[PDB]
């Protein structure tokens, strides 16, 4: 690569306003604590609604 | 303080029905799970379902599927369930329950019963 930089596409706030970014598995577990991707968030229902996201 | 209030006793005959009320308190009751859950003299909690006030959302167990109806209001934030056909093996106390306990992890993602 000659040139590579990374952003933050999708804000992990603001990008996710009715949706839970916190998700996390024990399968990606940082210091013995659950965690997960750090380019990458698990998008699940806020307050029993998943609604359409575009 | 969160607090779940139920109605009052009730005295039935077979065939007739019920309409159970638990009304909520001290926290927004559209963010968590309406458990029903029932226990039978000296037997042991048996689940009955959920209903998420927020989507209306229902679990029903499948002991329990068609003979029961779980409802809301949200305006008056309480949660209803209905019982129809009542038999004498029905007889039992019947447990409002929230599910606040939010999961930690993706891999067991179940809201429990505070
Ligand atoms: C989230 O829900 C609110 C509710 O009014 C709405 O105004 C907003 O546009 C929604 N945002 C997204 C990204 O769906
Ligand atoms: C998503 O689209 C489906 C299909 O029309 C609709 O039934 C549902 O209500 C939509 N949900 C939201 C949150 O807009």
């Amino acid at each position: 690569v000659s040139s590579f930089e990374r952003f933050e596409i999708f804000p992990k706030e603001s990008s996710w306003p009715n949706h839970t970014t916190t998700g996390v598995s024990a399968s990606c577990s940082h210091n013995g604590e659950s965690s997960f991707y750090k380019n990458l968030l698990w998008l699940t229902g806020k307050n029993g609604l998943y609604p359409n996201l575009s | 303080e969160v607090q779940l209030v139920q109605s009052g006793a009730e005295v039935k005959k077979p065939g007739a029905s019920v309409k159970v009320s638990c009304k909520a308190s001290g926290y927004t009751f559209t963010d968590y799970h309406i458990n029903w859950v029932r226990q039978a003299p000296g037997q042991g909690l048996e689940w009955m379902g959920w209903i998420h006030p927020n989507s209306g959302d229902t679990n029903y167990a499948q002991k329990f599927q068609g003979w029961v109806t779980m409802t809301r209001d949200t305006a008056i934030s309480t949660a209803y369930m209905e019982v129809n056909g009542l038999k004498s093996d029905d007889t039992a106390v019947y447990y409002c329950a929230r599910g606040g306990l939010e999961p930690r992890s993706v891999d067991y993602y179940y809201y429990g019963m505070d």
